[PDB]
RNA sequence: UGCUGAAAGCAUCUAAGCACGAAACUUGCCCCGAGAUGAGUUCUCCCUGACUCCUUGAGAGUCCUGAAGGAACGUUGAAGA
RNA sequence: CGAUGUCGGCUCAUCACAUCCUGGGGCUGAAGUAGGUCCCAAGGGUAUGGCUGUUCGCCAUUUAAAGUGGUACGCGAGCUG
RNA sequence: GUGAAGAGGGAAACAACCCAGACCGCCAGCUAAGGUCCCAAAGUCAUGGUUAAGUGGGAAACGAUGUGGGAAGGCCCAGAC
C-alpha cells in the first residue's frame, strides 16, 4: 500500500474507512488503490 | 501563646480497611495520601506522622478509565548505561499488582524521611484476605 | 535431580572404531538425602542433600544436630535441588549414580579457577596497544574509559580490571560417556570447571 | 436504526432464555450461549423478540442493531445450521478428515494437520474439496480462513485455498 | 492479515465481541542478588541463680556464673595485592 | 583570552534510527530466480589490504552486510605526533 | 516599561515577562497577579453544553461518512434514497 499523507478515492469501487484512528482507503478492483494514513 | 504540635508519643493512631474493588486509581490513591498524611484528623502538624495505617485489599481489581488499562506506561531506569525498563498497567498487573497502588499513592506523598515514614503506613494486597485481624482495622470508604 | 560430585580431572576414551574422546571424571559417592522441603511448610517443594565425609569434631553442633533430625553420617557440605512437580523423595535417602544411566546430555555447574586481579587484557580480551611505535607506558593499559562532558562518568557495566573466575558457572549439555556404578564415576565428555578435587553439581541438560 | 427495528423470529423447539444480559439460546442442533453489550435491552414479546436501545448511552442504536444481527444468524445456527465449501484449486493438492483433524497435503515438506473448536462437522465429499457446517459463522468463518491462510490464492494460475463463491482476479504473466 | 457485524434494510478487520501476527517487548537459558531497612523463609543449635539501692526506672550495681559459637595464633591452599 | 590543548591514527566505547545485513510485512512494470520501492523492526552483527598525514576518496580482494549520524567534528591528567 | 540600582508573590527552576515598590516589629485581618484532587495554602463547589485525542500537555501545507451547532433550498402517500 501506499503511505502517503493525503489519501483520497481513485475510482468508484474504492472506499475510505478508519481502523484503528488511521484512514485507510480500500479497493475491490484495483490493489494498487488501497492506501493509508492522513 | 503558641499553637498545638502534636507529639509522636501521644499520638493515637488508627487502622482502616480499604476495598479497592472498582475504585479510579487516582481517586483512590488521593484519598489514601490524605489519609496517610493526617490532614483528616484535626491535630495536624507537617513534621509529625500523625496519619493512620491503612490495609489496601484487592488491589488487583482497581479500575482505570480510557485507555489507560493499555496505554499508561511505567517507565523506571535500571541505574545502568542504557536500560530503561517500561511496562503497561496490564503488564503491571499481571506481574505486581501491589505495585501499581504503591507507586500512586508514593508519587502523592511527600519525598524525604517522613514521606518515606507515612508510605510503610501503608499495606497493599492482591487478594481479598488479610493477616491483621489482631488490630481491628475498621472498615474506611 | 542432580547429583554433586567431586572433580577427579581429566582423561581420555578410545572408543572401538578409533575416535579418542577427551572425558572429565567425576566421583559421585552417595547422595544422602536429609531434609525434604514441602509447600506446606516452605512455600517450594525441594530436597537438602550431602555427601562425603567430616570428621566428628570438625564440625559444628548446629549441623552435627541437624544430621541427627534425619538420620545420616554428617556428610561435608550441604547443597539444594529442585523437584519437578511428579517426583517424591524421602528422608535419609541414599541417591546413587544410577539417576543418570538413563540421560544423555548433563549440565555441570562448579566454582572455576581462580586467577585473582586479571588485567583488561587478559579478563576482558581487550586489545593490547603498540608494543614500539613511539608508546609511552601504556602498552596493555585499557585506553579510554568514557566519552567527554556530555555523560561527564563512567557507565555502570564497564569492562575495567579486577577479579577474574573463583566465581560459580555452568557448562551446559556435555554429553555422558559412561556410568560406572561399581566405583561410583560419571564420565562426562569435554572440559568442566573447576581444578581437581573442586565440587561439581551435576544434573541432567535443562535445554531438552 | 432500520435493521434494530425489525422483530426477530423464533422457530418452534428453540428455548431462549435470558439471563439478564446473557442470552442463551437452545435449539435441535446445538445449545449456544452469548453474552451481549450493555447499552443494549432486549425482552420477549409473544413470539418474536425486541432488540431496544437502552437511554443514557450515546451509540445504543448502533450496539443494538448489532446484537439483532447477532442473534438473527445465531436462531438461524441453532435450527438451519451453516456451511462453508472450500476447494483446493491446483495440481497436487489434497484434503482429508480423519474424525475431528482436517490432514491437508498443499504442496508442502510436511503433511499439515487442523484441529476443529466445538461441534464444527467437517465434510470430504471429494478428495479436494473440504465443506464443513456447524452453528456459529464466527468460528465457520474462522476455521476456513485459517485453512485458507495455509496458502492464499496464486494471483496468476489461482492455485491455492478458495472458498466457492470466491472469483479471483488472474493476472498475466510478464 | 483476518472472522462475524450495526449506525448507513447493502458494504466494511471494529465501533461491542473474537483469531493469527517479527531477531523488538515480558519470560525461558546463565550469573550477582534479603543493606530487598519492604533487612523474607525453613532447619538446627545454645542459654532457665541470689540481693540491697531507689528521681519503683525497657533503673543501676554487688558477688556467683560465661554455653552455643567465634576470634586469634599456627600449618597452609589449584584462594589471594 | 589570570589558557576550555584544535586534524588524523590507536585503545576503548556508548547512544540514536533517517536500517547496510539478518527478521516480519504490503504494492509491483512480482511466472520462478533475483530484484524495485514503501511500511514495522535498533536483538545481534557490520572487512582485510595498496596509495596518501589524511578524514574522505579511488583501486584490489572479500562479505550475509562492509549502514548514516550524535557523543567537545566521543576518547592526548589513556598512547601516538 | 522593567533590570542595571528593587527585595517580595506568580510564570516548576527563570536580571529584563505578569503582580507589586522592603523604615522596624507582631504565632492579626483584606486583597493583586496566579490559583483551590494529592506533592503544597485553598471548590473532588453549583448551573448547561464540548472533547475521548492523554487532545489538554510543541507545529504547517494538505488529507479525510471524527464529532457538536443554526440557516435555506431537493424528493415522497402519483410510495423517494
Ligand atoms: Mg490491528
Ligand atoms: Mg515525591
Ligand atoms: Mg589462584
Ligand atoms: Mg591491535
Ligand atoms: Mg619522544
Ligand atoms: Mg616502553
Ligand atoms: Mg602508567
Ligand atoms: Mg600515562
Ligand atoms: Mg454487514
Ligand atoms: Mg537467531
Ligand atoms: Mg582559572
Ligand atoms: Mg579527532
Ligand atoms: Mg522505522
Ligand atoms: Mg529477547
Ligand atoms: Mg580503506
Ligand atoms: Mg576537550
Ligand atoms: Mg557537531
Ligand atoms: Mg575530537
Ligand atoms: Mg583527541
Ligand atoms: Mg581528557
Ligand atoms: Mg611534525
Ligand atoms: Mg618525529
Ligand atoms: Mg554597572
Ligand atoms: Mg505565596
Ligand atoms: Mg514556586
Ligand atoms: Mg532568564
Ligand atoms: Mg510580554
Ligand atoms: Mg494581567
Ligand atoms: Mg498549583
Ligand atoms: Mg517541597
Ligand atoms: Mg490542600
Amino acid at each position: 500500500m501506499k503511505v502517503r499523507a493525503s489519501v483520497k478515492k481513485l475510482c468508484r469501487n474504492c472506499k475510505i474507512v478508519k481502523r484503528d484512528g488511521v484512514i485507510r482507503v480500500i479497493c475491490s478492483a484495483e490493489p494498487k488503490h488501497k492506501q493509508r494514513q492522513g | 501563646m503558641k499553637t498545638f504540635t502534636a507529639k509522636p508519643e501521644t499520638v493515637k493512631r488508627d487502622w482502616y480497611v480499604v476495598d479497592a474493588t472498582g475504585k479510579t486509581l487516582g481517586r483512590l490513591a488521593t484519598e489514601l495520601a490524605r489519609r496517610l498524611r493526617g490532614k483528616h484528623k484535626a491535630e495536624y502538624t507537617p513534621h509529625v506522622d500523625t496519619g493512620d495505617y491503612i490495609i489496601v485489599l484487592n488491589a488487583d481489581k482497581v479500575a482505570v478509565t480510557g485507555n489507560k488499562r493499555t496505554d499508561k506506561v511505567y517507565y523506571h531506569h535500571t541505574g545502568h548505561i542504557g536500560g530503561i525498563k517500561q511496562a503497561t498497567f496490564e503488564e503491571m498487573i499481571a506481574r505486581r499488582p501491589e505495585r501499581v497502588i504503591e507507586i500512586a499513592v508514593k508519587g502523592m506523598l511527600p519525598k524525604g524521611p517522613l514521606g518515606r515514614a507515612m508510605f510503610r503506613k501503608l499495606k497493599v494486597y492482591a487478594g481479598n484476605e488479610h493477616n491483621h485481624a489482631a488490630q481491628q482495622p475498621q472498615v474506611l470508604d | 535431580i542432580g547429583l554433586v560430585g567431586k572433580k577427579v580431572g581429566m582423561t581420555r576414551i578410545f572408543t572401538e572404531d578409533g575416535v579418542s574422546i577427551p572425558v572429565t571424571v567425576i566421583e559421585v559417592e552417595a547422595n544422602r538425602v536429609t531434609q525434604v522441603k514441602d509447600l506446606a511448610n516452605d512455600g517450594y517443594r525441594a530436597i537438602q542433600v550431602t555427601t562425603g565425609a567430616k570428621k566428628a569434631n570438625r564440625v559444628t553442633k548446629p549441623e552435627a544436630g541437624h544430621f541427627a533430625k534425619a538420620g545420616v553420617e554428617a556428610g561435608r557440605g550441604l547443597w539444594e535441588f529442585r523437584l519437578a512437580e511428579g517426583e517424591e523423595f524421602t528422608v535419609g535417602q541414599s541417591i546413587s549414580v544410577e539417576l543418570f544411566a538413563d540421560v544423555k546430555k548433563v549440565d555441570v555447574t562448579g566454582t572455576s579457577k581462580g586467577k585473582g586481579f586479571a588485567g583488561t587484557v587478559k579478563r576482558w580480551n581487550f586489545r593490547t596497544q603498540d608494543a614500539t611505535h613511539g608508546n609511552s607506558l601504556s602498552h596493555r593499559v585499557p585506553g579510554s574509559i568514557g566519552q567527554n562532558q556530555t555523560p561527564g562518568k563512567v557507565f555502570k557495566g564497564k569492562k575495567m580490571a579486577g577479579q577474574m573466575g573463583n566465581e560459580r558457572v555452568t557448562v551446559q549439555s556435555l554429553d555422558v560417556v559412561r556410568v560406572d556404578a561399581e566405583r561410583n564415576l560419571l564420565l562426562v565428555k569435554g572440559a568442566v570447571p573447576g581444578a581437581t578435587g573442586s565440587d561439581l553439581i551435576v544434573k541432567p541438560a535443562v535445554k531438552a | 436504526s432500520r435493521v434494530a427495528k425489525a422483530p426477530v423470529v423464533v422457530p418452534a423447539g428453540v428455548d431462549v432464555k435470558i439471563n439478564g444480559q446473557v442470552i442463551t439460546i437452545k435449539g435441535k442442533n446445538g445449545e449456544l450461549t452469548r453474552t451481549l453489550n450493555d447499552a443494549v435491552e432486549v425482552k420477549h414479546a409473544d413470539n418474536t423478540l425486541t432488540f431496544g436501545p437502552r437511554d443514557g448511552y450515546a451509540d445504543g442504536w448502533a450496539q443494538a442493531g448489532t446484537a439483532r444481527a447477532l442473534l438473527n444468524s445465531m436462531v438461524i445456527g441453532v435450527t438451519e445450521g451453516f456451511t462453508k465449501k472450500l476447494q483446493l484449486v491446483g495440481v497436487g493438492y489434497r484434503a482429508a478428515v480423519k474424525g475431528n483433524v482436517i490432514n491437508l497435503s498443499l504442496g508442502f515438506s510436511h503433511p499439515v494437520d487442523h484441529q476443529l473448536p466445538a461441534g464444527i462437522t467437517a465434510e470430504c465429499p471429494t478428495q479436494t474439496e473440504i465443506v464443513l457446517k456447524g452453528a456459529d459463522k464466527q468460528v465457520i468463518g474462522q476455521v476456513a480462513a485459517d485453512l485458507r491462510a495455509y496458502r492464499r490464492p496464486e494471483p496468476y494460475k489461482g492455485k491455492g485455498v478458495r472458498y466457492a463463491d470466491e472469483v479471483v482476479r488472474t493476472k498475466e504473466a510478464k
